[PDB]
């Protein structure tokens, strides 16, 4: 499952 | 396939990459390129792809730690002036 | 590529982006994203980057308006409460 | 050409 | 509105910015400042901003040439010792 | 139309 975390 | 690239920050103000991280019911998958900017220091390279996984970031290994922390880790070195170099592991 | 972003207009309470209008001899381009400015909701998100093309903001498409009717349109949706919707279509390359 | 529009 | 700049590039490396270019098939376009990556010469000038449009460099003149070659140019100059000067116009509001 | 051309 998935989530976008941060960019960077 | 687990390739090193090495980073110039001189030449560019953030890296470009989006960051995606799989989970599953124990806990954690790891952590991956989601998406590519261009305009950033990875497509500037361009040996680094979408669906790539990334196994560590300047000798720091993230191959134990839970996905936020390893993106803590990610953001506190982006976050310094200095190359930079990931290891990662090519989507077959 | 696509992409569509949701910014929290809670914590932020403005973009922070500048908004450069192509225009030719058919005037026609669209509108892009100049700058981005610290402080702001879009950096606060890290998708957007200068050069990117703004498509469509919370369901209005500007594809085909001109560029100062997007714009006039952009502006006052911000000038409102509610999350803010943004879709782009990101710079290209090769030459 | 190009021609700033607004900043929000 | 144009402006002018020499940029010592004994302190520094490379210029800072990126560039965009618009079709000038028979267009007319030309390049563009995309962004100016903090301290690169072109930071601490601070006198250039996104989207100015770049019309000559140290001699060279941009207006009658494809996108690529000027760009050509940039590089060539950017990577050989010495002052560099652009000259590139505002943006206009 | 705009695209990223380089940096220098």
């Amino acid at each position: 499952s998935l989530k976008l975390m941060t960019t960077v | 396939m687990i390739i090193t690239v090495t980073l110039n920050m001189e030449k560019y103000n953030f890296l470009g990459i989006s960051i995606v991280g799989q989970s599953n019911e124990r806990g954690d998958g790891g952590i991956y390129i989601g998406s590519i900017m261009k305009g950033g220091a990875v497509a500037a390279d361009g040996r680094i792809e979408p669906g790539d996984m990334l196994l560590q970031v300047n000798d720091i290994n993230f191959e134990n730690m839970s996905n936020d922390d390893a993106v803590r880790v990610l953001r506190d070195i982006v976050h310094k002036p200095g190359p930079i170099v990931l290891t990662v592991a090519k989507l077959e």
